[PDB]
Parts: structure tokens; C-alpha cells; sequence
């Protein structure tokens, strides 16, 4: 929903 | 003289003689990779890279390290990328990647390009490193997944990009691990380095024995149950090989 990045 | 060892956590080093105020100053400083064998030797201003050469560490006596320098011509330096700058030279690919890792067709279909291992390695090895331009983390959550192909998050106040056209090997090449296509089952992991051209950045480093010619692949780990929404914030792609993996087993 917010992070659109990679690595969780 | 004295040498002292710096060795970061992911496995790379500076080594050399400091000076008075106990600092890597000097033109007999050097990084070493990981693998203790390949290096830059060079001028260091504490420890910060102004001219490092390849170089390979034939051998080390009492903590004193013997170099011999490379046939060539290339240099580098500390070059850490802005926000808008992703290299002053995009074009010079990192020794120690170009020996590890090659860029080809994904065996994964419909995956475009893959990164494959050149060579057999055993667990925690470091294969490729992700540089990239720096940007934040609203800038990025707040734009379309569209534009978001590349982004790997750095920590809490830096998300590292490869933003068009950079994501062509054709137009850089300094550094290859935005080319790892994602699985659920993968051999590598992203992690922390310490980069003398590019500073802190992220590798990719195996989990456990790979071959030569295996395509690498990691986790992308896009969050599964977003707290705010219930819906996998991902790529269509991704959300579809996510249900056929939850079904595959
Ligand atoms: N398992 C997978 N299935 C389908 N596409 C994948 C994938 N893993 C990665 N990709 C693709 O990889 C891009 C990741 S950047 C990795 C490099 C890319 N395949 C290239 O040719 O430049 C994504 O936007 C998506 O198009």
C-alpha cells in the first residue's frame, strides 16, 4: 500500500 | 611501519599504513574485495578511494600485503551516486562483478534478462553489487509501479534506483545487480556493502552453493499483507506467480 520498493 | 586491517562486515578491507593522525592517508592504500585476492591499490585520503588501480593481493607477511598491479589502464575512484547522478562513468563495469556474474536471456519465461553466476561458488558469496541513484522513500511510494521496476530499499531513509534508461547494459554496466529476476525459492539475497567506488549500496550474495551458468535469482519481498489495504502491494507479474507458488506446493 505504501512501500514499492524491494526487501521485506 | 606499522599495517593496520579494516575489514567491513560484508568480507571486503582497506589495508595500508596510516599516518600521523592514524588515518588510511596514502598512495600505498588499498581496498580488497571479498574474496582476499582482488583489489584496488591506490591514493586513499582516510580511507576514501581518489585513485585505486586493479590489483591482485599475491600475498600477505606479518599482516604486510604484496601487491602486483594489473595489466591496463582503468581507474577508479569514490564515485557515490546522487539522487540525479548514477555514475561519472557508467560504462567501467567493477572487476570484481565482471569475473563473478554475466547478464543473458532468463530461464525464467517472460522474465526479459537474467543475471547468471560465471563461475561455481560454496554459501555467502558476494556475486554482484546494487548501485544506483539515491532517492526517497515517499518518491517512490508515492509513483506508479511502473516506475518502480528497479528500486531496492537501502534503509530507512534511502530507496537505490536504476531508472530508464540505465536499466539498458548498454547504457551502464558499472554495476549488474538490478538484473537478478525475483523467486520464491531463490539462491541469493540482497545485503549490506561497503563499496569503495560506489559507498554503501547493496550486493548480492548467495545463500548457498551456486554453479557456473546458474541464473541467480532473490526474494524480492514486496509486502505481502500491506497493513491499510488488504492487497499485496506488487507488480501484476509478481502477484501471479505468488498465487500460482501458494498453489504450485
Ligand atoms: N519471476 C519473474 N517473473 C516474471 N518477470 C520477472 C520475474 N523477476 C523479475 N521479472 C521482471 O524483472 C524486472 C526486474 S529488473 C530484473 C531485470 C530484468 N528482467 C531485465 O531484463 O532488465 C521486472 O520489472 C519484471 O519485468
Amino acid at each position: 500500500t505504501p512501500r514499492r520498493s524491494k526487501s521485506a | 611501519h606499522g599495517v593496520c586491517w579494516i575489514y567491513y562486515p560484508d568480507g571486503g578491507s582497506l589495508v595500508g599504513e596510516v599516518n600521523e593522525d592514524g588515518e588510511m592517508t596514502g598512495e600505498k592504500i588499498a581496498y580488497v574485495y571479498p574474496d582476499e585476492r582482488t583489489a584496488l591499490y591506490g591514493k586513499f585520503i582516510d580511507g576514501e578511494m581518489i585513485e585505486g588501480k586493479l590489483a591482485t593481493l599475491m600475498s600477505t607477511e606479518e599482516g604486510r600485503p604484496h601487491f602486483e598491479l594489473m595489466p591496463g589502464n582503468s581507474v577508479y575512484h569514490f564515485d557515490k551516486s546522487t539522487s540525479s547522478c548514477i555514475s561519472t562513468n557508467a560504462l567501467l563495469p567493477d572487476p570484481y562483478e565482471s569475473e563473478r556474474v554475466y547478464v543473458a536471456e532468463s530461464l525464467i519465461s517472460s522474465a526479459g534478462e537474467g543475471l547468471f553466476s560465471k563461475v561455481a561458488v560454496g554459501p555467502n558469496t558476494v556475486m554482484s553489487f546494487y548501485n544506483g541513484v539515491r532517492i526517497t522513500h515517499q518518491e517512490v511510494d508515492s509513483r506508479d509501479w511502473a516506475l518502480n521496476g528497479n528500486t531496492l530499499s537501502l534503509d530507512e531513509e534511502t530507496v537505490i534506483d536504476v531508472p530508464e534508461p540505465y536499466n539498458h547494459v548498454s547504457k551502464y554496466c558499472a554495476s549488474l545487480g538490478h538484473k537478478a529476476n525475483h523467486s520464491f525459492t531463490p539462491n541469493c539475497i540482497y545485503d549490506m556493502f561497503v563499496h569503495p567506488r560506489f559507498g554503501p549500496i547493496k550486493c548480492i550474495r548467495t545463500l548457498r552453493a551456486v554453479e557456473a551458468d546458474e541464473e541467480l535469482t532473490v526474494a524480492y519481498g514486496y509486502d505481502h499483507s500491506p497493513p491499510g489495504k488488504s492487497g499485496p502491494e506488487a507488480p501484476e507479474w509478481y502477484q501471479v506467480e505468488l498465487k500460482a507458488f501458494q498453489a504450485t506446493q
